[PDB]
């Protein structure tokens, strides 16, 4: 089990998956074709903004 | 691979790969077919000679 953590956008998360591209799904975190797992996001707007 | 994206786009292909081989399937069963049809025919000839 590896558990990786971030922080990004609302609708940026939509990046996070298997073989996407974008500014984030390229450049910053890509997920390997054969990806198998869960992905958790929440609001921590009272946190981080 | 240059239009579609790598995680989706590996469905078409693994329709495609199953297409070609339904199609060299078949082939193989006509040629299949097409040999015992012709050992047949040699055998006959073979007798007449």
């Amino acid at each position: 089990v590896y558990a990786d953590s971030f922080v990004i956008r609302g609708n940026e998360v939509s990046q996070i998956a298997p073989g996407q591209t974008g500014n984030i799904a390229d450049y910053n975190y890509k997920l390997p074709d054969d990806f198998t797992g869960c992905v958790i996001a929440w609001n921590s707007n009272k946190l981080d903004s | 691979l240059s239009r579609l994206d790598p995680p989706e786009a590996e469905v078409q292909i693994d329709r495609l790969i199953t297409g070609r081989l339904q199609s060299l399937q078949t082939y193989v069963t006509q040629q299949l077919i097409r040999a015992a049809e012709i050992r047949a025919s040699a055998n006959l000839a073979a007798t007449k000679m």
